RNA sequence: GGUUGCGGCCAUAUCUACCAGAAAGCACCGUUUCCCGUCCGAUCAACUGUAGUUAAGCUGGUAAGAGCCUGACCGAGUAGUGUAGUGGGUGACCAUACGCGAAACUCAGGUGCUGCAAUCU
RNA sequence: GAGAACAGAAAUCUCCAGUAGAACAAAAGGGUAAAAGCCCCCUUGAUUUUGAUUUUCAGUGUGAAUACAAACCAUGAAAGU
RNA sequence: AAAUAUGUAAGAAGUCCUUGUUACUUAAUUGAACGUGGACAUUUGAAUGAAGAGCUUUUAGUGGGCCAUUUUUGGUAAGC
């Protein structure tokens, strides 16, 4: 009959951890049209600086 | 029976402050937004195109997405035993920025004017903060304020 | 009255308050897509008091408005034109002036020359093909309604038949009807320029002179003959894209003989 | 006294509430537009009645308003079939009057067979000049206080211009 | 210092009742040929700064004021409160030790600051 | 509230006060005054292609929305919607 | 308008400078994002602790709960 007894004593046995955020983050959610653009600016770097 | 709808009880929480009804001041839309500023999520409930679950008033998250009168927050949620990127869209009129970050930034660029410049006058100097340290041996006076007694009062006419 | 009737009263805003600003209209202005970053979104300002017309190009900033050119309808004497300060085509000629004058201080008066020649017809600026961008400036007019035909668009039509970009459609220009759905240049070459004040003169030739010699009383005496206000609003507009630069007026003080005079009228606390 | 603070007229309304849709509302508009020489403006309906015929959102009586000199004449011929002689419930303490008649045939006005026999309400209202920042769109205001027009000043210049004879009680 | 345009903060910016404002600007005002809109050139529309004054608007002072804002050896370390006991009381509730700590009232001060551009005898 | 013939507790009309005390289809709450209310004008963005996110949630489904991109449009003088 | 409870931050995947990319954007050789290249490289920037950090696979049992301080809600009160 939905007692909350003894969970967040289960939730902190192991832990409640961060999810660990990293360097270059997923682009799913961006601009799409921010997107494109950033995909040719890198393309271009990625010449420009294997030609140097 | 029960109800969970998407704005449940948010009586006392959505409504506007008081004597601060009208459209909203225009400073609220100049201020702008890069990708990686830590703003809040102060929701007013006048604009209602973009307005947050009841759950992120108040949390604090990172934009990460700027688009067209709208901007992209993460917010990290507990949920179960674990926590849960939540990405959310919002429009602009409930996102304040927040001035914890901002107070760090100018310390920092403050110790760079510090540190940098006693290490090139030569005395290694010190920048961390420090708590609220005991006090010192103070020899107090007793000039004009003599130390003059007390006794604690009755319960006469009290009653 | 009470005092719980003022203690639960909100004023508004302080120039609504006073009845100046749509703060409705300057909402939709300032709010710029947030993709595109810090870029200023310019505004053409036009207000018309009962003897002088205004002309201002606006930036937005959270410490106040700030101006990037102005240019006001008293100043038309430096170029040529002494009455009708506050016309129809006062307006287009203050919406030539600005337009010339803000891309002289930008340094697009010459990629953007304009409409030299001016035959009454609209038209939009183009794009110089692998050039700088047409400068682009949106209007606003105040509190003071739209209409057809009206004073208003003479500022605008001044203006992007001066070269910079303002967005605008033909229905609102004069000699656009309901019925043809199309501008009349006859009508526009005629609005431009004083074909319809001479048109007035004609018929107060001929009607009672008396009032004619009230209305134009400043202009006879002036010798201002009705057959040549189209020449003589032609002949300052190639001076205005000759020089249409602000230069200061020469004031007679330094603003502490001001400050003198009138600190003892002033009457303070 | 000084210009600009006169009590100058502003316009008169010429009121008729008969209460019914028809031929009768419109020989109601023919009466004004052969009295007032404008095109006429009638009245939707208000709220509840069964004893008065009318029910919500139909045109029910007739009124225009009517400006410059035409309104002062109108007003002087009013007079001289009532007597020049106004009562004083009749002012109000606001800076405006009216009065009623019980016939236009009274007037001076010619008859016709289909017209009918219902008087008319003018009311009329004045005004100090400067008063369009009341009425304009940019930057408002009400006038002083000094300014505004009462029934002191709608009264003795009544008195002293259009011959008022006022029955004060 | 004055005025105007566009403003940021949105009552220290308001409401009231008065009083006063040289220049300049604003405003009221004049006219209905044309664009133009109404029942009505009153708002709106357009022409002309001409016929006329600061009476209004507006700005600035002023008031045993109404508010509003601001600070309290103010209310008071009071009310409510986190924590402990084999503490009391039959109970309601309490007194303790360790801590955090208001508010309405009450008194004292104040009645807009300011950005950009233009203009000023 | 001040007022105007029949005209009134109330027919229409004029003016002063009017922080919403009214309206917004519906339950209660929230929101709104040159509007989101009331009249008028032009309309079909209630359209097409699929994604991403939020809510109840295992972060399944269903419903509901929120912000984009690509077209095609409406409105508007225009910003934008 | 409190007390307990909660969001975030307290740096190296940072601070600043120089100047490349791009089909997005600016009126613009502006701005966005990511870069190259030098400097800040010790107090790598609040306290306390770390008896190691992170990540993956698979599967047993469970999926009938009670008691007490405290807050409280139905009931006319409970070892309800």
């Amino acid at each position: 009959n939905h007692t909350a007894h003894n969970q967040t004593r289960k939730a902190h046995r192991n832990g409640i951890k961060k999810p660990k955020t990293y360097k270059y983050p997923s682009l799913k959610g961006v601009d799409p049209k921010f997107r494109r653009n950033h995909k040719h600016a890198l393309h271009g770097t990625a010449k420009a600086l294997a030609a140097a | 029976g029960k109800s969970h709808g998407y704005r449940s009880r948010t009586r006392y929480m959505f409504q506007r402050d008081f004597r601060k009804h009208g459209a909203v001041h225009l400073s609220t839309y100049l201020k702008v937004y890069k990708v990686g500023d830590i703003v809040d999520i102060k929701a007013n409930g006048s604009i209602q195109k973009g307005m947050p679950h009841k759950f992120y008033q108040g949390k604090t998250g990172v934009v990460y997405n700027v688009t067209k009168s709208s901007v992209g927050v993460i917010i990290n949620k507990m949920v179960g035993n674990r926590y849960l990127e939540k990405r959310l869209n919002l429009r602009v009129e409930h996102i304040k920025h927040s001035k914890c970050r901002q107070e760090f930034l100018e310390r920092v660029k403050a110790n760079a004017a510090k540190r940098a410049e006693a290490k090139a006058q030569g005395v290694a100097v010190q920048l961390k903060r420090q708590p609220a340290q005991p006090r010192e041996s103070r020899i107090v006076s007793t000039e004009g304020n003599v130390p003059q007694t007390l006794a604690p009062v009755p319960y006469e006419t009290f009653i | 009255k009470s005092s719980a009737y003022s203690s639960r009263f909100q004023t508004p805003f302080r120039r609504r308050r006073e009845g100046k600003t749509d703060y409705y209209q300057r909402k939709r202005l300032v709010t710029q897509h947030k993709a595109k970053y810090n870029t200023p979104k310019y505004r053409l300002v036009v207000r018309f008091t009962n003897k002088d017309i205004i002309c201002q190009i606006i930036s937005s900033t959270i410490t106040g408005d700030v101006v990037l050119a102005a240019a006001y309808s008293h100043e038309l004497p430096r170029y040529g034109i002494t009455h009708g300060l506050t016309n129809w085509a006062a307006a287009y000629a203050t919406g030539l002036l600005i337009a010339r004058r803000t891309l002289q201080k930008l340094g697009l008066d010459e990629t953007y020359k304009g409409v030299e020649e001016v035959e009454g017809e609209y038209e939009l600026t183009e794009a110089v093909e692998d050039g700088p961008r047409p400068f682009k400036v949106f209007l606003d007019i105040g509190l003071q309604r739209t209409t057809t035909g009206a004073r208003v668009f003479g500022a605008l039509k001044g203006a992007s038949d001066g070269g910079l970009y303002v967005p605008h459609s033909e229905n609102r220009f004069p000699g656009w009807d309901f019925e043809t759905e199309e501008i009349d240049p006859e009508l526009l070459r005629s609005y431009i320029f004083g074909g319809h004040v001479s048109q007035y003169m004609e018929e107060l030739a001929d009607d009672d002179e008396e009032r004619f010699s009230e209305l134009f009383k400043g202009y006879l005496a002036d010798d201002i003959d009705a057959d040549s206000l189209e020449d003589i609003y032609t002949s300052a507009h190639e001076a205005i894209r000759a020089d249409p630069a602000f230069k200061p007026t020469e004031k007679k003080f330094t603003k502490e003989q001001y400050a003198a005079e009138s600190k003892k009228y002033r009457q303070t606390k | 006294q000084n210009p600009m603070r006169d009590l100058k007229i502003e316009k008169l309304v010429l009121n008729i509430s008969v209460g019914e849709s028809g031929d009768r509302l419109t020989r109601a508009s023919k009466v004004l537009e052969q009295l007032s020489g404008q095109t006429p403006v009638q009245s939707k309906a208000r709220y509840t009645v069964r004893t008065f015929g009318i029910r919500r959102n139909e045109k029910i009586a007739v009124h225009v308003t009517v400006r410059g000199p035409k309104a002062e004449e109108i007003l002087e011929r009013g007079l001289k079939v009532k007597e020049y002689q106004l009562r004083d419930r009749n002012f109000s303490a606001t800076g405006n009057f009216g009065f009623g008649i019980d016939e236009h045939i009274d007037l001076g006005i010619k008859y016709d067979p289909s017209i009918g026999i219902f008087g008319m309400d003018f009311y009329v209202v004045m005004n100090r000049p400067g008063a369009r920042v009341t009425r304009r769109k940019r930057c408002k205001g009400t006038v002083g206080n000094s300014h505004k027009t009462t029934k002191e000043d709608t009264v003795s210049w009544f008195k002293q211009k259009y011959d008022a004879d006022v029955l004060d009680k």
